[PDB]
């Protein structure tokens, strides 16, 4: 049974240079900074964020929105993460991403592991099985597959996990499909309901 | 010989949905962001977004005010204690819920089936529920000026009622009762 | 409070003789005649339908189906009761809350009445499903933007996805749960842009 | 030198989605998992299914018929492997396989996976247990082609052999009899 993950940013986890929305459902790097206090709970040297829902079991998957962004990293990390320092974020320190970098995407972000994708992609979906080791990427406009990393056996709770090192257009987190849910609707139904 | 009995409603956090915030007063009421993380209770609205007073009627002759104010979205009124509070239920008398309000900051509505589409006026900034148990009258006035806004068919109450607040939107005015 | 993505597959007892059902259930055509199936009470014999399997009765879950280049087509949620025999509307009176492509149009319940004003052609149309709610909503996957929700109603029973097919031209494919790498060898670099069969 | 074993698959070990022949000796795949109880010695995630007899000491070779078949990969793990959720097939998870995918890529299922190139593809492939010396090895039944052989390891407790299909193809993974 899949889940449709609905992945909202936690600030504690953020980055002191990233600046998230009022719904924690965006982030975005501009020229101002936070100078936020570096607790052990979260990031100070490389630009990252992760999601306050950390996942232990079964299948889950959530869709994040890159367009217009020239350099991005999404994916999935541990909640027992290495958070102070700047270590690389391969594999073998809990952290498998997908990543753009020189109008190029690279799996496991790692410079010589280039994925050869013919379409730049807008809206990426991040799959994640934890019996299965499983950590995937589609390709959303079509729902195909891009990459799956290399199988990892899960020690504890994982969470998603986001960087940015573009200061152009914010990252957008694609909530959950929730429906007519708080709104009111009419005797003839919603018709494309925005806002 | 009294014309009815003054209310001194108090909101009680326990029925309130996850996503209302009930004042440490008990007085106002406001939205969050996401829901709570507040036990599943079956006196709690688990879908709607209401919230009961903490004493109900049986009986006699009640009046209480309520301050909307400035808010956009807001519906009060009365309703039964065996009304539905852990599914989407149509907010109408023939379900138990005698209830009007505002939507949209302009479209006020008698909760009724179908809604009724009320006319106001002048927008109440303060709304008056006078409740007759006896003759099952629900009525509401503009408090400030004393004007009447619209009242439902009269019915034969079963149960005890209960003053109920809705509120589906998060904005700086909050729904506040004004004391007795 | 979570949301299933579902793994729909069509059940073919209830398919029409006018429906032809791909091996692995997961899409529909309506072919040039008709297969000289059994009347069973659970088929549709007058309306070209088919319902997904697994029936819902409480939680929120949604399903993507692809609909491009289909002229006439219905799809959405309906009850587990609703009558299979005779032409009756596909309304939410008779069980039905259907989103629907009819003469290069969209028409919410299936009514003239109630046409959909959109100006983007929809390819990927997602049926969500909230029971608690009475919500029955549909989205174009293209940029995960609302079309219409259907008037809450008390459901009262199971319920189980519903498509109507009525062209001959493009099948209707329901898009399958994401499984990752399930079934598949990741190899030592990772498993590249996998495509399947 | 190595005494020959009777092997037949125990379907209670048996992936929910793999399919038992009725003489236990051939090993198919079905459309979609089986509804059957999740006893603690089925597999669960792996599409792997064991014997129905272990090896605790001993010099024992079994050949399987894999003929056609696309893809598979054969073996022996140790009996406190982990059945219910995914372990990487390596000898330190105590797994010993080598097999085929994609119908070209001959791999050993080591860590990292040792890429084998084989001349020509096996048709019936040779099992070669050594308990005591620590030696697996994978012959060609046919040519006695040597396909691969595993480093040496200090076995710990039983053995079982272990089959692990993951395509649906017509041509079945079959066990030769004894
Ligand atoms: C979202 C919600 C209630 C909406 O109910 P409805 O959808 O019936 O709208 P309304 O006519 O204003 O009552 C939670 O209280
Ligand atoms: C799908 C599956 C196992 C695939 O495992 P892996 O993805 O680790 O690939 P391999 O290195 O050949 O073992 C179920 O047996």
């Amino acid at each position: 049974l899949l889940h449709a993950a609905d992945v909202v940013l936690d600030p504690d986890t953020a980055h002191p240079e990233l600046f998230l929305s009022e719904d924690r459902r965006s982030v975005r790097r501009g020229p101002s900074r936070q100078s936020i206090p570096d607790n052990p709970e979260r990031f100070d040297c490389q630009p990252c964020v992760l999601g306050l829902e950390s996942f232990s079991s079964g299948r889950h998957y959530w869709e994040v929105e890159v367009e217009n962004v020239m350099v991005w990293a999404v994916g999935v990390c541990r909640d027992s993460v290495e958070r102070k320092g700047e270590a690389l974020l391969v594999p073998q320190n809990g952290f498998w991403t997908l990543e753009m970098f020189g109008n190029q995407y690279r799996a496991l972000s790692s410079p010589e592991k280039i994925l050869p994708l013919k379409e730049r992609l807008h809206r990426v979906g991040i799959f994640l099985d934890y019996e299965s080791g499983d950590v995937s990427f589609y390709n959303m406009r079509d729902r195909s597959h891009i990459y799956t990393c290399p199988r990892s056996p899960f020690s504890g709770p994982l969470r998603p996990f986001f960087r940015l090192g573009s200061d152009d257009s914010p990252l957008f987190i694609c909530p959950a499909f929730i429906g007519a849910q708080g709104v009111t609707v009419p005797e003839g139904g919603l018709v494309l309901h925005r806002a | 010989k009294a014309l009815f009995q003054p209310a001194d409603v108090i909101l009680d956090p326990n029925t309130a949905n996850p996503i209302l915030l009930v004042s440490d007063d008990q007085r106002s009421l406001q939205r969050a962001d996401e829901r709570q993380n507040l036990p599943d209770n079956p006196e709690r609205f688990d879908w709607h977004y209401c919230v009961l007073g903490c004493k109900s009627f049986t009986s006699g002759r009640h009046y209480w005010e309520v301050e909307v104010g400035d808010r956009k979205e807001w519906h009060i009124g009365v309703c039964q204690e065996n009304v539905e509070r852990k599914c989407w239920v149509k907010m109408t008398p023939e379900n138990g819920f005698w209830t009007v309000g505002l939507t949209d900051g302009s479209k006020y509505r008698a909760l009724s089936d179908p809604r009724t589409k009320l006319t106001v006026a002048n927008p109440p900034q303060r709304v008056g529920v006078f409740l007759d148990y006896e003759t099952g009258e629900v009525s509401f006035y503009n408090a400030m000026d004393g004007s009447h806004i619209y009242t439902f068919p009269h019915t034969f109450f079963s149960g005890p009622l209960w003053p109920v607040f809705r509120i589906l939107t998060l904005e700086p005015t909050a729904l506040t009762i004004c004391p007795a």
